RNA sequence: AUGGUAGGAGAGCGUUCUAAGGGCGUUGAAGCAUGAUCGUAAGGACAUGUGGAGCGCUUAGAAGUGAGAAUGCCGGUGUGA
RNA sequence: UGGGAGUCAGAACAUGGGUGAUAAGGUCCGUGUUCGAAAGGGAAACAGCCCAGACCACCAGCUAAGGUCCCAAAAUAUAUG
RNA sequence: CCGAUAGUGAACCAGUACCGUGAGGGAAAGGUGAAAAGCACCCCGGAAGGGGAGUGAAAUAGAACCUGAAACCGUGUGCUUACAAGUAGUCAGAGCCCGUUAAUGGGUGAUGGCGUGCCUUUUGUAGAAUGAACCGGCGAGUUACGAUUUGAUGCAAGGUU
């Protein structure tokens, strides 16, 4: 009903039908991932990881592998003469849960 | 050749060093020359020898 | 920014609570009351907004200290004119307005925002033992050891 | 007799608030003529 | 329908001028001539002509009604500033300020 | 062939400009006090991508001891019981259920109990 | 495995021309000034205004080349009652 | 071996030991810390303790310590005497 | 090549305004044409407007027809915004919006935490150390010509201009 699984180095909580954005996974858009590092699924019936469930998958399909907002790194010091300015866009990736699998 | 496609030999040419142009080129302010005395100035430093 | 919630105003509700002053240290139970009045033991504890519930003091002549804190101790404020420094020991405030010792207690152990100056006036206190709050029905509080 | 620091135009506009003009008075002109000074025969078209 | 009119370079100052353009502004036209007829301030008259100048406009030009008429816009712009030399103190400056009066005029109406 | 100055300088600052847009008064209309103001915000900026991570998971801790007190355990104990049994979830995680789903956290409150 | 006002050898852009090639242009073509794109750059390809006849791209070469302060100078402008 | 330098208030807090008035936020010297460009981050805040050299960012989440009412990561933090 | 802070100080009223007793010093300001066709005509206050009118392929192209830009500054509208102690931002979000040279697009404006310049000069500064609104001519690395160290060659028993 909903679960915790843990992707990227993080830790997430899903629901079935809710859209999600993730580390960038090596997967094209389209396809269906699986994640199978379930920490804990509760709702219902609740399981608690040993430190994982050992069955627990959770099926997702991938819209927008994607690149995200800019950000500007700038630093400077006072009176020195140095200052780097930088640019960042991180890669995301979406996914809609269909199925968690206790 | 043709003269749209013009290209010099390789490791033959190089762009000049400008100096004094700005605090990231590393030669930005004081240009090169350090902070003070004789050889900071314009015309300065000792003669040779 | 994913999934941390936060409370808003049409999230949060506030109970009242009423705990009784007699036979307890002034700054023991000073931090208690500061912590309820904060919201840090809802787990919908939020920083920006106000949580945390209104409290009751009702007993407050019988607060106590220990050592010689009723001699020394002694509140000092200024006020601005120039050899303009007051003073008043502790145990002549407890017996000459004692909620005024009470609500300055906890209201130093709050912070000086405009959050926490609101927070501060969930503060009820009484010297002895009836409160005109029966209507918000207050629940009776005892003292985490 | 001099500002250390220039003012701003939110200073400048904050003290121009006061400074302003009242609206005037308006008893107006029954017999004929245009609108005269509140409890004047006032000297253009004055019928109070 | 709007009329407006602008006078142009009228050697008034223009924060002297926008004092009493607060007062007209947003009432109807024959309120406003009387509050400009009771005020002595220099710029008065000034504001008066412009005023009646955009009332004939609505009446001759765009066949409006003038007693329906409310004051919709009344501001002052600056002009160019001339420059003096005071010879009267110790060589200090002296600019002329000067302002353009802008009225316009309308029945509310579309 | 004299090269002039033009145009260059004025979208060089024109976009500083633009950065500093919502800024009080002269920050957002003069080049040199918009200049620095821009370079400090970005600063500040560097900085506070740091310092949110602290944040929230000091805000996450706080909700954790509120719900762990209303079943007589610090967080430090429920964190230390928690960690012998096994359990391996986030503060993020734990903060989300103690509000959401309180029979389930409840669950694991018990687990943290009896592997002391 | 991979900081440095002083250091070396780096890839790049605004002006100009060759020395070219190839384009946008008097059913419009600008440039320039107001627009969502490119960006660490410097620097350029499609909605208002402009006009109403001038610019880009590519490769290479040349620099009145190279724009926050100097109690800087001023065509200078304009503020602070 | 050759090209290109900066630096010579080069210092300031730190002894190690010492001189000299045992202050000196003065003289030597042996390591340290910054360093200046290494900025920072937890020694109130401080190129003068814990930590760092740098791929470099980034919602990795979990460590180093100097740590753990209110502030404000982090033991109300206890238990024993 | 000067392309007009220009070979010129001056491509306009220039060695003139002006300044100085005199020797002397010494500016600012340049810019149709498509054709004045320059608002007959006509209507309300002197100036200035509002209308029509026009040679007007286009007058917010009206004597500032070299057009013509910006910024400083303005000023009149509005959308959101009013218990306080402030390197004014930054990191944590109710109301109001709505999308190009197009897709976590485009936003706009309210909250609790944290908080020191081109700069310069210093062992050390952010001033109670220095110097400072906007724009720009417009403002800080040739050769006579040498020396010495880092591409291609007549081309290597070899060196000429």
């Amino acid at each position: 009903m909903f679960a915790i699984i843990e992707t990227g180095g993080k830790q997430i909580k899903v629901e079935e039908g809710q859209e999600i954005f993730v580390e960038k996974l090596d997967v094209n858009e389209g396809d269906t991932f699986t994640f199978d590092k379930v920490l804990f699924v509760g709702g219902d019936s609740v399981k608690v990881g040993a430190p994982t469930v050992e069955g627990a998958t959770v099926t997702a399909t991938v819209n927008k592998q994607g690149r995200g907002k800019k950000i500007t790194v700038f630093t400077y010091k006072r009176r020195k003469n140095s200052k780097r300015k930088k640019g960042h866009r991180q890669p995301y990736t979406k996914l809609t849960i269909d199925k968690i699998n206790a | 050749m043709k003269l749209h496609e013009l290209k010099p030999a390789e490791g033959s040419r190089k762009e000049r060093n400008r100096v004094g142009r700005g605090v990231a080129t590393g030669n930005g302010k004081t240009s090169g020359r350090g902070h003070k005395g004789q050889k900071a100035r314009s015309g300065g430093g000792v003669r040779p020898g | 920014m994913r999934q941390t919630f936060m409370a808003n105003e049409s999230n949060i509700e506030r109970k009242w609570y009423v705990i009784d002053a007699e036979g307890q240290t002034l700054g023991r139970l000073s931090s208690e009351v500061a912590s309820i009045l904060r919201g840090k033991n809802k787990v919908t504890y939020t920083p920006h907004v106000d949580t945390g519930d209104y409290v009751i003091v009702i007993n407050a002549s019988k607060i106590e200290f220990t050592g010689n804190k009723e001699t020394d101790k002694v509140y000092y404020r200024h006020s601005n004119h120039p050899g303009g420094i007051k003073s008043i020991t502790a145990g002549e405030l407890r017996r000459t307005n004692p909620e005024r010792l009470i609500e300055n207690s906890i209201k130093g152990m709050l912070p000086s925002t405009r959050l926490g100056e609101k927070q501060g006036k969930k503060l009820f206190v009484y010297g002895g033992a009836e409160h005109p709050h029966a209507a918000q029905q207050p629940e009776n509080y005892e003292l985490r050891g | 007799a001099v500002p250390k620091r220039r003012t701003s135009k939110t200073r400048k506009n904050k003290r121009r608030t006061h400074f302003k003009i009242s609206v005037p008075g308006m008893t107006e002109c029954p017999n004929c003529g245009e609108y005269k000074l509140s409890h004047r025969v006032c000297k253009n078209c004055g019928s109070y | 329908m709007e009329a407006k009119a602008v006078a142009r370079t009228i050697r008034i100052a223009p924060r002297k001028v926008r004092l009493v353009l607060d007062l007209i502004r947003g009432k109807n036209a024959a309120e406003a001539i009387a509050i400009l007829k009771l005020t002595n301030k220099a710029s008065s008259p000034v504001i008066e002509k412009v005023l009646m100048s955009a009332l004939a406009n609505a009446e001759h030009n765009y066949d409006m009604n003038t007693d329906e008429l409310v004051v919709k816009e009344a501001y002052a712009n600056e002009g160019p500033t001339l420059k003096r030399f005071r010879p009267q103190g110790r060589a200090s400056a002296i600019n002329k300020r000067t302002s353009h009066i802008t009225i316009v005029v309308s029945d509310g109406k579309e | 062939p004299r090269v002039k100055g033009g145009t260059v300088t004025r979208a060089r600052r024109k976009k500083t400009i633009k950065l500093a847009k919502g800024y009080f008064g002269s920050k957002h209309t003069l080049y040199k006090v918009a200049k620095q103001q821009v370079m400090k915000s970005g600063q500040y900026a560097f900085r506070d991508r740091r310092q949110r991570k602290r944040d929230f998971r000091k805000l996450w801790i706080t909700r954790i001891n509120a719900a762990a007190r209303q079943h007589e355990m610090s967080y430090s104990r429920l964190m230390n019981g928690l960690k012998k049994a096994g359990i391996d979830i986030n503060r993020k995680m734990l903060s989300e259920i103690a509000i959401s789903d309180e029979k389930a956290f409840a669950q694991l409150v018990t687990k943290a109990k009896d592997a002391l």
